[PDB]
């Protein structure tokens, strides 16, 4: 199934942060209404934050996360989880290789903010 | 610059 | 129920990162096997990373997250979620006030690393 795609409440600010755990340089694109709105890049095998930013979900509320390594799309897994019917997490892991640890780029989206 | 605890 | 307490597999490295969304200064403590292993501190209403670090879960695998504001424990909500039987997230939200947005300090634990 499709992974890394999330419907947020419209016109809502949300946090997006990316971690890196690979010897490959991780590229993370975040699209809002099918248009790039953020891009992070970095290399780490120590879970270093390679980017963190706040975005707006716009009128559609459609958010898509993509991960590439040197132009190569990584396999994504994702899920959303909601806590006490209020705190939202949209979670993405990705695999750029063969060991399937799926942590090569970890992306976390949270809302509401403020 | 009000500082507080508890 | 008890919240913010997670059993990780023994002797495993995990990432822990803490975000702020409150006019109150957030103090986050991370405990491993009941001993304070890490402490983050910061204030932000724009989801600023107020701390990030790698810890080892040690022999017990027991990790506990605590949140306080000016020395007042926030109310906690938590869950753990696992993707493709491999990528682990332990998620914490907290509330230091009355509005119940539960984002005042958001804490994300992830494993495996590397
Ligand atoms: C390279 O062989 C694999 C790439 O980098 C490694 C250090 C490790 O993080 C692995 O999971 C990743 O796919
Ligand atoms: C006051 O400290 C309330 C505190 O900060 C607000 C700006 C808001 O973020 C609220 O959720 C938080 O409890
Ligand atoms: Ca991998
Ligand atoms: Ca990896
Ligand atoms: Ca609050
Ligand atoms: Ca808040």
């Amino acid at each position: 199934a499709t992974q890394g795609v999330f419907t947020l409440p419209a016109n809502t600010r949300f946090g997006v942060t990316a971690f890196a755990n690979s010897s490959g340089t991780q590229t993370v694109n975040v699209l809002v209404n099918n248009e790039t709105a953020a891009t992070f890049s970095g290399q780490s095998t120590n879970n270093a934050v390679i980017g963190t930013q706040v975005l707006n979900s716009g009128s559609s509320g459609k958010v898509q996360v993509q991960v590439s390594v040197n132009g190569r799309p990584s396999d994504l897994v994702s899920a959303q989880v909601i806590l006490t019917n209020e705190l939202n997490f949209a979670l993405v892991g990705s695999e750029d290789g063969t060991d399937n640890d799926y942590n090569d780029a970890v992306v976390v989206i949270n809302w509401p903010l403020g | 610059a009000p500082a507080k605890f508890c």
